[PDB]
DNA sequence: CCGCTCTAGAACAGGATGTATATATCTGACACGTGCCTGGAGACTAGGGAGTAATCCCCTTGGCGGTTAAAACGCGGGGGACAG
DNA sequence: TGTCCCCCGCGTTTTAACCGCCAAGGGGATTACTCCCTAGTCTCCAGGCACGTGTCAGATATATACATCCTGTTCTAGAGCGGC
């Protein structure tokens, strides 16, 4: 969470933090698989076929 | 014990597919099947193992196995 | 290599707990005397009409393995 | 190598055999069956 | 004389209801047996299996598969399609958390 | 058969609008400080459930032939996935 | 709509599967002795919680500025036509 929170530049954790560094990590995704994250969104990721 | 994974044969997997109503199947849905059906097995013995090796025991029983299946949501009757 | 030498020096004695069971039986015996009778024919049919009537002789020449036999079989009751 | 039409009757259930003697002639097959019955 | 030669995916349905109605377990015994054991070798050696052990993976494996076939299947008719395909099996995992 | 003009695909530059940032300032929870105070820790008592040892009988592994069901190979072909 | 190549139905020949039978020896299951440490209190005290508050990073705001996407214009290649 703390180098999620240092890419998108701040300086204190966020529940986005959290999602973001829960998700990212293919053990805690998988661990938390059935875990929902208030105020968290999803992983900002398009299909292959959806760009242009 | 090596090539252990070809013992799930290609009729086997068809005979499979046959009790889940699949009316065609592809030639490369046997080496994919294989390898999912690998993947569960991976995760279910190996959780066994654990029960087995909790209770300083070397042969793993079928109790085990139950605790195993149930753990993940696939609870197993019968055994 | 206590263990694996002498096993190792058993070729046919290996093999043995099963080639017995499946050599021992009705129809082995029925074909291995049934070979030594159509080799006796053929070879006085080659040679000579009157035919021999001694064909797989065994010599008993001690008698206390008969009792042995005994022994073992009173065992096995 | 086969005295009927090359191809026991290949590519058939083994209750179709039949080993009796008589005259046997190739003939590629019959022409190949009149070339598939003149084209169906 | 004219073989039968049915056509395809009239006796596959056949086998579909042979094998519903049915209950004999599809894996062989042996063939799964030694895939559990291979499997179990990378984690520990020196271990074993009881007979009724592999008897309960055995049943939860196919049942398991038979249900991801079950919705492998209806990803085909989804797709509008009658052929599974290993990418329909992976959409089905995905699907399904797995 | 070669040159000329028509036509069109495509790379490129410019306009457009919704966001990326550079401060200005609010602001509102964040963490530090304080005062307790209530639950964990040192110490003690007692006892009971497993570690260990032994037994035992039992059950899974290895190890054979037999056989007939079935996997595998290949040929024919046929209906369907997919490009369009 | 077509096709063609990918998959199914079937003939043949191996092939390992299952049951038939036999021991083996680690190993599951049971019983008992005993020994540590966890159940259960007394007292307390130092870390944790409620309260209070200065404060420092985030959000609002807006001209500025990216920033890529859409579109218009121009460049160059390709096919068609006409003349020698």
């Amino acid at each position: 969470a703390g180098n999620a929170a240092r890419d998108n530049k701040k300086t204190r954790i966020i529940p986005r933090h959290l999602q973001l560094a829960v998700r990212n990590d293919e053990e805690l995704n998988k661990l938390l698989g059935r875990v929902t994250i208030a105020q968290g969104g999803v992983l900002p990721n398009i299909q292959s076929v959806l760009l242009p | 014990l090596r090539d252990n994974i070809q013992g799930i044969t290609k009729p086997a997997i068809r005979r499979l597919a046959r009790r889940g109503g699949v009316k065609r199947i592809s030639g490369l849905i046997y080496e994919e099947t294989r390898g999912v059906l690998k993947v569960f097995l991976e995760n279910v013995i190996r959780d066994a193992v654990t029960y087995t090796e909790h209770a300083k025991r070397k042969t793993v029983t079928a109790m085990d196995v139950v605790y195993a299946l149930k753990r993940q949501g696939r609870t197993l009757y019968g055994f | 290599e206590q263990k694996v030498f002498f096993k190792s020096l058993d070729h046919l004695g290996l093999t043995f707990k099963q080639a017995d069971k499946k050599l021992l039986t009705t129809k082995q015996l029925i074909s291995e005397i049934s070979s030594i009778k159509v080799d006796q024919t053929n070879k006085k049919i080659h040679w000579l009409t009157p035919k021999p009537k001694s064909q797989l002789d065994f010599d008993f020449p001690d008698k206390n393995i008969f009792y042995d036999i005994l022994c073992l079989a009173d065992t096995f009751i | 190598l086969a005295f009927h039409g090359p191809l026991h009757y290949q590519g058939w259930k083994s209750s179709w055999d039949e080993w009796v003697g008589y005259d046997r002639i190739r003939a590629y097959n019959e022409e190949n069956i009149a070339m598939k019955k003149r084209l169906a | 004389k004219k073989p039968h030669r049915y056509r395809p995916g009239t006796v596959a349905l056949r086998e579909i209801r042979r094998y519903q109605k049915s209950t004999e377990l599809l894996i062989r015994k042996l063939p799964f047996q030694r895939l559990v054991r291979e499997i179990a070798q990378d984690f520990k050696t020196d271990l074993r299996f009881q007979s009724s052990a592999v008897m309960a993976l055995q049943e939860a494996s196919e049942a398991y598969l038979v249900a991801l076939f079950e919705d492998t299947n209806l990803a085909a008719i989804h797709a509008k399609r009658v052929t599974i395909m290993p990418k329909d099996i992976q959409l089905a995992r995905r699907i399904r958390g797995e």
